């Protein structure tokens, strides 16, 4: 009982805790896909993608289908894949190229790439009537809110809530350390997409990214494994590169204490402000050679010197800066979810960068992965667990201070549960902004 | 040395991961082995491109290891599976240059609690001989859905 | 929220398009269950399928299990599969011959085959108790609205609604014409039945039988293809069956147009009133002699001039003339519907006439079909389509003039959009008399 | 239309028939998840599965998780299987050991045995929060109504509803008989479970405990051809166990009429209080000589001639006495139910008493049975039966007198209808209750 | 007397199963022998533990003649049966002892109406000779979720 | 010629049928061949009878070529499919005769996107040796459930 009801979705919010229907009711799943999903930006993806005039890409965002395509000019649009005389899709699968129009399989309507109508077939039969006054006139349905960032592509179904710019701040810098770190300044995807299915709450997973807290706990029993292998080996040899991105997982407090941790508003948050997990990583030689001559002394110094752990966009993309790697979010009901994995080439880099992006890849967001089997069961438990009685809430407290209610860029400790707050006061904001 | 002991091979691995004696499954690969699982049909290689699985000694000795492990919250319950496979065919018989090629069609299924899965697909097994013993250099594994969406699976097919 | 709301009802429908609910609303697949199929009649087979007293044959229409059974006296009766005791059914299977009465198989109650009461066993614990006050003690409820044309039985579950005579009007001549093929005057059901789950609403599946745009754009991969590879033939050799019942899918827009079609009142129209794309199909002379033996040259002419492309009787059955198929819509839910198709014997004709039905069956109705195939990618696309926002409605302006609002008889040509207005006119009014 | 709604809830039961909505509607089974099964007393397990301290096993009643653990104090506590920081599970599995104390899998928080918080870790990031003030501060909630007779645990998740003295009356007898056919008058988890997935609703699995109606009808196809296959070999030759236990089903009426029939209040009953159909079951003379040798003459043959056909404690227990047999209810919709039989060893009695619980374990419950082939078959049909229209209710007037609205303990034949009357009339009160 | 006389044996079992040719089927047992469910994993006998199905000659009969019967109201319309069997393996072989074991992978597949259902595990066949005629002393068959909640199946596996 | 090579025949069928090579596989087939998938069970013909399939070289033709257009709009992304078999039992071998007939379980299954579904039943295969090549004069596909509801099936079993 949430629909129209404003006031009972605020009262599922609290300053330091949160109810469990947030994660477990399906009415609010689909008031959400009706109104939360329709007023942020969501990642729909790469410009790299869809390189040729032409090109599109078919993505679902908040219960919609959309074509993402390239229009004559270079620029790129966004339209419902839906077919202005009776729903039809117009293109089936993940991408293609339909050269200079899209034709309806079902009775050949035509339409531009830009989504306006171009011919009917037999036109005569229309003289008399209606339809150029009704809104199938003017062709596939667009969305005028398209924007790109260094190739990265968001949208925002509806009209109501805070425009790109603002809605984003100085989270950009992010991306951006992701594309400075190619001697060209450019990304393209490759590597191919890793699909995982969990059954639970986005929301659970979307936490899990700064929580570190979990590492030592969850994932004792393969991070701890790998250390205790590696141990008794000389500190001479070199280490695996497995070992290497799995030591980090067992630290002790104080390291994630002292990795910090910063955020934005709208639920934008990153990592690992002073170092990360991603700190050590061996080093290229040939790879600093090549920056160094794009770039020169100071500058490639600065870039290689950023390692955010990973960071946050609100509500559905993660990314991380040293890995060249993303995650993407795509709800499906209160307790199915599906994360793509991706993975980008430097342009100019030597082979080795994409060899560890994709190692790192397999090791970590794989189906097949002991840490995301350890992460899934924990999300698992949760959503079995919640449908206790008694005490039916979540709690929040951990570093918790109310001078955080001012907002704006704060940079703390580690281990603060702040970003989550930020997180559910922003849904509250989102949800009540168009009830 | 023949045909026969290669269909032996295949089954009798296949065997061994159905009864959980995976200290005895893991001795039958060569030091640099490797246990590919591509994520796309048609994958070229396992090093520039992603994988649901390569595996070398130490991965899965580190796999295997985790399974004996008190706080392994996953596999509590611990999970059973069932390998179900068609007769092998030896592809290449390379009795002189030493190199075995062998194509395996499979059913898999993975149960744990109430909960089953299954999934069919094809083994390619590379074999050669060690010492008199037939060991394998590559055991790549063929999913017919592979770059679908899928659940965790926490076992070895 | 359209529960005991009859003017939202009204307001998903308007004079040249409908809205997209009308394909997806679980709520209204619930309520049309409670309300439109049960005030329509619904075809639930024939008389050759329970010919001897004590046969009968089970069905489910609008959620409801019917058994149709052939009483002592000849007659055909209609009752609920449901025992007057505690619920259980006394029939398991699609058909079977139960003798002389129905013995239900959890405490042996017994009913006559018209339905009413036969015998309780151990009657001494119901003295003094109130079983004679109640229902349960007329038996199992039966259906008074059941009738028979040419063999087809259709029911009516409530009483609310048009009677048979009204409610069809003088579209039965299809049915007619269909059993005047034969010598004796007689079909019998043979050949086996086709079942081919969709996963679509009902509705598309009843629209695409009297659309006669679809199938040059929709059907092209296979119809094309089979145009194709017969053309280089010489036009001497003999075109086989498989390539005469595929090329008419290829024709131009005006034969099509001049094709025609006809539509009655309560939603009933048939395809082809002068000439059709069975009309070729060769000719076999044992067949025509048989003909002209029992009915003479004339009669025997005007009947195999008769050759219309489908009938649709609303809202589950269709018909075929010169191929002597029919095929019955079963709505399972929102997004899912079985389709029966069945053939036809006509008596005393030779078995070349069965060998070309079933021939035509496994071509077009198959789940192994390509037309099939095709078709029901088309269903799948508008039903996946229409969850997009922007424009909510689905376009019928096709040859489109408010002329035909005076309803009756009306004749026109092959690519007018009427059959759908008139379908949905019927279905709005439907679920509005009982509202 | 049911929540909120106590008049309506009360209008689907009347005397002596209820309605159909009883079996079918989903929302009501939701209710009853939250009101029905939280209000009522409910089989949780037996003591002699957690015997040492730190032993728990893990339940699921009412949509509730439960660990059952024994704590340090030997006494049986329960507790809500759902940790006090964000509501992960604490145990995985159905049963275990946790040593000393609770250990969350998610973030390591700990807690004591009998529920009580014990250890945060990294408290130092709480001392100027409010995690003190709220609920996560006791621990794991608790459940105030455990108790146990005989080994039996129960448990009531509310504090709505009279308690287990005034709930159970004198049907714990049963327990008692069942207890004092040992020995050493213990009984312990012996033989493994049986789970048999239904179907059906729970409701027409309570039902046909104690209806005498049915075995001679349903049941007839494999109890009449046993007894069949028997008749005709010398009455001098033993009966394999198999014949024994299946001959009784296909007695006549008289047998089942003068067996006999006793019911308490709420909804709890047993049947067979004369003789029943375990009643024959050939004898053992060791047993007798042990028992003698424990008890003497009389007390003996007291026991031993008390033999109970099934007692049933509503709303998810029943019982044998003779055979040393439970089984569990579980439901899971309104269409689906889970049902455990469990088997009992007596201690110091000699194996073939276990032998034949066995045996008649596996022959009568197992889900490769025919008997249980039969009776789902029933409530297959049934649920699916009860889905038609016009007769809308559920006869339940055999054998009823309304003297019998004074309650209390009430002794009658065996083929009244009682039992279901008083099962519905408590499930009206304790629906009633909570509205 | 051959191997591959038991491994004849046993497919011809399961196509005898397959074609609902009880009578022939039943008539491969001995007059002792037993045909085993358990439901546990390693079970240790079906005696003093409880099993899916532990059926002796009189029970077999019981079940073969009850399909007959024209109000085996669950058996309406009757129930149909597939075994797919990966190669038999012989694990003993004693010609001089006269007793053979052999261990089959199976896919069982059980469908009525539109419903249908499928079970994957092992079968273990204990063989001998009777007056030059193979038969059956015991057919013990695990199922990978034996221990499960399964629903009704009504054939034999 | 010998059994293993009719075996063989089975195998590379399916095989065949695997890897998408359908212009080989239809070559297979004499020019008066018939692939045939019944509707119903013990169906006597598919002349008097509707069937599922009842394809001749034409219609075989038209399908595979079918699948090469560019507007097969049912076809994207295109299917997958794998064959599971049980080894071929040799019926019917009649050296003199020319004519063998073959018997062979199996498990099909057909996935497209994010959507799997699979069948089982029984292949019958009929074999004669054309100018020494072994080739098909009828292909019949048994279904368990084929005359239950079905969904769209669009390539070859
Ligand atoms: O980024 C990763 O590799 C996984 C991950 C998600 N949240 C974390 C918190 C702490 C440490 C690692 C992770
Ligand atoms: O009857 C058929 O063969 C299929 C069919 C349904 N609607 C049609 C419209 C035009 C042409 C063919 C069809
Ligand atoms: O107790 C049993 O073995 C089964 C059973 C349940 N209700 C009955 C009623 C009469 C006779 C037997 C049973
Ligand atoms: S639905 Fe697209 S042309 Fe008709
Ligand atoms: S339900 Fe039919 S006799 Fe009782
Ligand atoms: S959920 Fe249990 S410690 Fe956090
Ligand atoms: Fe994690
Ligand atoms: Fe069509
Ligand atoms: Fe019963």
């Amino acid at each position: 009982s949430y629909r129209d009801n404003p006031d009972a979705i605020r009262a599922l919010v609290q300053d330091d805790r949160v109810h469990r229907d947030l994660y477990t009711s399906q009415e609010l799943f689909e008031l959400e896909q009706e109104h939360f999903f329709a007023n942020t930006w969501n990642y729909v993806g790469h410009e790299s993608q869809l390189p040729k005039p032409g090109d599109w890409i078919s993505n679902e965002i908040a219960g919609r289908p959309l074509i993402v395509a390239r229009h004559s000019d270079g620029s790129v649009r966004a339209m419902m894949n839906r077919c202005a005389h009776k729903g039809s899709r117009l293109v089936n699968g993940p991408c293609g190229n339909t050269g200079k129009f899209f034709r309806c399989p079902y009775h050949a309507w035509t339409f531009k790439t830009d989504g306006s109508l171009l011919a009917i077939p037999l036109k005569t039969g229309y003289e008399n009537t209606a339809l150029h006054e009704c809104e199938s006139a003017k062709g596939l349905t667009t969305l005028r809110y398209v924007r790109s960032h260094r190739g990265f592509i968001f949208v925002k179904i509806s009209d109501a809530g805070p425009d790109f710019d603002d809605y984003f701040g100085d989270s950009l810098s992010s991306i951006d350390n992701m594309a400075d770190r190619s001697p060209e300044g450019e990304l393209e995807i490759a590597g191919g997409c890793l699909r995982f299915m969990h059954q639970c709450n986005w929301k659970m997973f979307v936490e899990n990214l700064n929580d570190t807290m979990h590492p030592m706990v969850a994932h004792e029993s393969s991070a701890g494994t790998a250390k205790r292998m590696w141990a008794d080996k000389p500190e001479d040899e070199p280490k695996p590169m497995a070992v290497e991105q799995f030591a980090p997982f067992m630290s002790d407090y104080k390291f994630f204490e002292d990795m910090g941790i910063r955020t934005y508003d709208n639920g934008h948050s990153f990592t690992g402000v002073h170092f990360s997990i991603h700190s050590k990583y061996k080093a290229i030689p040939a790879y600093d050679d090549a920056m160094k001559a794009r770039y020169g002394e100071a500058k490639t110094a600065q870039i290689l010197g950023m390692a955010r752990h990973n960071t946050v966009y609100y509500p559905n993309l993660t990314i991380k800066g040293a890995i060249q790697a993303i995650r993407v979010v795509k709800p499906i009901s209160a307790d199915r979810t599906l994360i793509e994995s991706w993975t980008f080439r430097l342009k100019g880099a030597p082979p080795e960068l994409l060899q560890r992006t994709t190692m790192y890849n397999r090791l970590i967001n794989s189906p097949f992965s002991v840490v995301g089997h350890d992460d899934l069961q924990a999300y698992r438990g949760m959503q079995a667990g919640l449908h206790a009685s008694g005490n039916e809430w979540v709690s929040l407290h951990r570093n918790y201070d109310p001078s955080e209610l001012k907002g704006g860029e704060i940079t703390t400790g580690g281990t603060n549960e702040l970003p989550m707050r930020n997180q559910y006061r922003a849904w509250v904001q989102r949800m009540t902004e168009t009830m | 040395v023949t045909r026969q002991d290669l269909i032996d091979f295949v089954v009798n691995e296949a065997h061994l991961l159905d009864t959980r004696r995976y200290e005895e499954w893991n001795a039958l690969f060569t030091d640099d082995a490797f246990y590919w699982v591509p994520l796309v049909p048609d994958q070229e290689d396992g090093l520039n491109h992603t994988s649901h699985l390569y595996e070398d000694k130490l991965l899965r000795e580190l796999r295997i290891e985790r399974l004996k492990s008190p706080r392994a919250f996953s596999q509590q319950p611990p999970s059973r599976c069932h390998h179900l496979l068609q007769v092998p065919v030896v592809e290449q018989f390379d009795a002189e240059g030493n190199r075995f090629v062998l194509r395996t069609g499979f059913h898999y299924t993975e149960s744990q609690g109430d909960e089953l899965q299954f999934y069919v697909g094809t083994f390619f097994h590379h074999l050669t001989v060690r010492d008199g013993a037939l060991r394998m250099t590559l055991k790549r594994v063929n999913l017919l859905n592979c770059d679908a969406a899928l659940p965790a699976v926490q076992l070895f097919i």
